């Protein structure tokens, strides 16, 4: 039975290593993701929260009739 | 804010032109072609220093 159905113990001991692993990385990357996402709210000078102004390329630089503009 | 820098009476008097507007229209073209040199400085100085207390002189 145990040659021919079940798994060795070596086996499912390296493959729950390899599963704790890979969820702890996760982990560790959800709470680093909350805490950026948090930051970027906050202080907004990071490429997340860009929410829009106005462009430049609209302002017109040639002289005007009036001197004082 | 800031105190305004304006200049004093003395700096803003000089002999006025006492003529009226068609008495200018007359002579507008002779005026415009004669006298081109500090008028076109001077109004190269207003566009440019956008403020005319800088332009007085």
């Amino acid at each position: 039975i145990a040659r021919t159905f079940f798994d060795a113990p070596e086996k499912n001991y390296e493959r729950t290593m390899a599963i704790l692993q890979i969820e702890s990385e996760k982990a560790e990357l959800r709470l680093k993701e909350l805490e950026v996402r948090r930051l970027m709210r906050a202080k907004g000078d990071g490429p997340w929260f860009q929410y829009p102004t106005i462009d430049k390329a609209l302002i017109d630089h040639s002289p005007k009739a009036t001197p004082d503009n | 804010p800031g105190i305004v820098e304006l200049p004093s009476l003395e700096d803003l008097k000089v002999q006025e032109v006492k003529v009226s507007s068609s008495v200018l229209k007359a002579a507008a073209h002779h005026y415009g072609a004669q006298c081109d040199k500090p008028n076109k400085e001077f109004m190269l100085c207003r566009w440019e220093e956008k403020d005319p207390r800088r332009c007085l002189e």
